[PDB]
C-alpha cells in the first residue's frame, strides 16, 4: 500500500532544497501516492523499448529512452549520460 | 535520500506482466529518478512560496506544482489519496 | 512545461 512509503524519507527529500523552511504535513503524504503513479508510467513507458528490443528484462536503457522520448520526463535529461 | 529499493521494485513490477524481469541497475535507476521528481516538484513550489513570502509549503503548493509542470492528471487521484488519508 | 524549472534548478547550483 502506498502509505506504506517512509514519509520520513520524503521530507529529508524535500528539505535538500535551498529555499524550503517549513513543510505541512500533508505535502510527504501526496509525494508517496505521486511517487506511485510516476514510477508506474515511467515503467511502462520503459517496457515499451524493453518489447521492442524483443526482451524481457526491463534494462537501465530502457528507461533512459523512455526519458528522452517523452515531454513528462524532460526534467530527468541530465540523468541520462 | 531515496526511497526503499523494496518498495520501488513492488510498483515496477506491478506495472508490468506478470512474467517480466527488472534488472537491478534499472530498479535503482527507478529510485534515483522518483527522488529527482520529489526534488523537481519540490523546487517549483518552494519558489512560489518564496514569491509569496510564506514559509511552509503546503499542499497545495505541491499540486499547483504538479499542474504547472506537466502533471495535472495527478492532482485528482492526489486529492481523493490524500482525503481518504485523513478521514 | 518543464523547461523554466530544469534550467533553474542548473542555475541554482
Amino acid at each position: 500500500r502506498v502509505q506504506e512509503l517512509p514519509l520520513a524519507r520524503i521530507k529529508k527529500i524535500m528539505k535538500l532544497d535551498e529555499d524550503v523552511k517549513m513543510i505541512s504535513a500533508e505535502a510527504p503524504v501526496l509525494f508517496a501516492k505521486a511517487a506511485q503513479i510516476f514510477i508506474t508510467e515511467l515503467t511502462l513507458r520503459a517496457w515499451i523499448h524493453t518489447e521492442d528490443n524483443k526482451r524481457r528484462t526491463l534494462q537501465r536503457n530502457d528507461i533512459a529512452m523512455a526519458i528522452t522520448k517523452f515531454d513528462q520526463f524532460d526534467f530527468l535529461i541530465d540523468i541520462v549520460p | 535520500i531515496y526511497l526503499p529499493i523494496a518498495n520501488v521494485a513492488r510498483i515496477m513490477k506491478n506495472a508490468i506482466p506478470q512474467t517480466g524481469k527488472i534488472a537491478k541497475d534499472a530498479k535503482e535507476c527507478v529510485q534515483e529518478c522518483v527522488s529527482e521528481f520529489i526534488s523537481f516538484i519540490t523546487s517549483e513550489a518552494s519558489e512560489r512560496c518564496h514569491q509569496e513570502k510564506r514559509k511552509t509549503i503546503n499542499g497545495e503548493d505541491i499540486l499547483f506544482a504538479m499542474s504547472t509542470l506537466g502533471f495535472d492528471s495527478y492532482v485528482e487521484p492526489l486529492k481523493l489519496y490524500l482525503q481518504k488519508f485523513r478521514e | 512545461k518543464q523547461l523554466h524549472r530544469i534550467l533553474k534548478r542548473r542555475q541554482a547550483r
